[PDB]
């Protein structure tokens, strides 16, 4: 290694380097004196922030000193325990990504039952745990394969993991550790792009109808259940709970859990469109409309049925017509919104604008969205180049040249120093708590 | 889970 490119590749890194510990640093720090901040939402990023700082601090500059002098000269002990932490980090930002595609995606298809029991602790159990297995994952066999072979095979001055000795094994490895966890995150994030509608539309309703767990009397004296799931119009305090023993499986003895009533609007709401679909009225506009104003519709359907619903005939047209105003008016008209006025004027809204503001505002988990892509575009691109050229390592021997292997292996680091840049610039109070920090003049 | 978040 020539001393220019030493002094520039170490300047650089170095760069690098302080921007990670800053960035990732200040994460730790705003958390811990910002009250504000402090959710459960945040406990996952500052556990990214440990794994970005980890690396941000000792594995780059490391890894790059190593591969500017050519040999490691801390020795052994130094060599095994610093490749034990930069790849138990590593997996743990791997497995924190995990842990929040997994919670993102159960907030989103379970948004009542899951959403109860995200709490403080199990954030921290769930966290811990994930950095349990990554330590479990690699430590014990990065440093202590080598007395159980019995002898150390790495060369004198050199440091790099024994057990790793075949292509196919560090490929079996990378399938296990790298390849599936980014195949599970991409089918989740689609599929809470395909499921982002649904939970809207459970939300209107429950906005609308409300959630009782234990059985009510409706407006007109039957007995109903869950998110508006009228059981039977009988007046038999035990004629309900027959049917909905029967409509769960269990004894129910009145009361359900959210996730069971969850269960009775899915099937509930399903039932609603299955039947929007056969009615030969509502069909041509529901199928003319938009997804927002398919839920207007919905919700009709579930308060007054097909048959109520459809004798809205010319405001139902005006829908159709995409005069919003006019049938926005001509709804107005009707008993309808004359009895349940404040629930009829949000549907109204909704027909009128075609968005979901009557009901409630996503510009956060819009934003909130925004950020998770990035990190996780950011997190494959910088990645990828390594995992492939392990994959094509194993059916060629030494197609890929050290050159490309030690850039390859420092490019992973980079999205350390992207983590925190993505959430925590664009996202206030994050923002102002950086700037407080930096000035020195925080309290409280 | 921000979805409930003020702007
Ligand atoms: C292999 C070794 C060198 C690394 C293992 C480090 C772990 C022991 C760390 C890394 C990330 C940490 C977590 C990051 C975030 C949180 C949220 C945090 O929640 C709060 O502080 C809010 C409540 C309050 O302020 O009192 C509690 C600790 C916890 C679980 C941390 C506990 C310790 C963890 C698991
Ligand atoms: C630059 N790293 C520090 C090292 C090499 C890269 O590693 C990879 O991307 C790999 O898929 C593997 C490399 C070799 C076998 S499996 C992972 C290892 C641990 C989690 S995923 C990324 C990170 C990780 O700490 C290793």
């Amino acid at each position: 290694k020539g001393p220019w490119q030493v002094a520039f590749i170490g300047i650089t890194t170095g760069l690098l380097s302080l921007a990670t510990v800053t960035g990732n640093l200040l994460v730790l720090i705003s958390f811990k004196v910002n009250t504000e901040l402090k959710t459960v939402n945040n406990y996952f990023l500052l556990s990214l922030a440990c794994a970005d700082l980890i690396i941000g601090t000792f594995s780059m500059n490391l890894y790059t000193t190593y591969l500017l002098m050519g040999h490691w000269a801390l020795g052994t002990l130094a060599c095994d325990l610093w490749l034990a932490l930069d790849y138990v980090a590593s997996q743990a930002s791997v497995m924190n990504l995990l842990l929040i595609s997994f919670d993102r995606y159960f907030s989103v298809t379970r948004p009542l039952s899951y959403r109860a029991k995200r709490t403080p602790r199990r954030a921290a159990l769930m966290i811990g745990l994930a950095w349990l297995v990554s330590f479990v994952l690699w430590a014990p066999a990065i440093l202590f394969w080598q007395y159980l072979v019995g002898e150390r095979t790495v060369l004198a001055g050199q440091c790099y993991i024994q057990f790793l000795s075949q292509p196919i094994i560090t490929f079996g490895t990378a399938m296990a550790a790298f390849y599936l966890p980014v195949t599970v995150m991409c089918t989740l994030y689609w599929r809470i792009y395909r499921e982002t509608e649904n939970r809207n539309i459970f939300e209107m309703l429950r906005i609308d109808e409300g959630l009782r767990l234990k059985i009510y009397k409706d407006t007109e004296g039957y007995y109903t259940i869950g998110i508006g799931h009228l059981l039977t119009k009988s007046p038999s305090l035990n004629a309900a709970k027959s049917e909905l023993d029967k409509a769960i499986g269990r004894n129910t003895n009145g009361v359900i859990t959210k996730d069971e009533a969850e269960k009775l609007f899915n099937q509930d709401v399903d039932a609603a469109v299955r039947g929007i679909l056969r009615n030969a009225k509502l069909k041509p506009v529901y199928d003319s409309l938009d997804a927002v104003r398919r839920a207007a519709l919905i919700n009709m359907v579930f308060q007054m049925g097909e048959t109520g619903v459809a004798g809205f005939t010319n405001s139902l047209r005006m829908l159709q017509q995409k005069r919003w105003d006019e049938a926005a008016v001509n709804l107005a008209k009707s008993r309808w919104y004359n009895q349940t006025p404040n629930r009829a004027k949000r549907v109204i809204t909704t027909f009128r604008t075609g968005t979901w503001d009557a009901y409630f505002s996503l510009v956060k988990e819009k934003k909130a969205a925004r950020t998770l892509s990035a990190i996780l575009l950011a997190f494959i691109l910088t990645w990828t180049p390594y995992n492939i050229m392990v994959l094509v390592s194993t059916f060629c021997k030494d197609c890929v040249p050290e050159t490309l292997w030690e850039l390859g292996y420092w490019l992973c680091y980079v999205n350390s120093t992207i983590n925190p840049m993505c959430y925590a610039l664009c996202n206030k109070a994050f923002r102002d708590t950086f700037r407080l920090l930096l000035l020195c003049r925080w309290d409280k | 889970d921000y979805k409930d978040d003020d702007d």
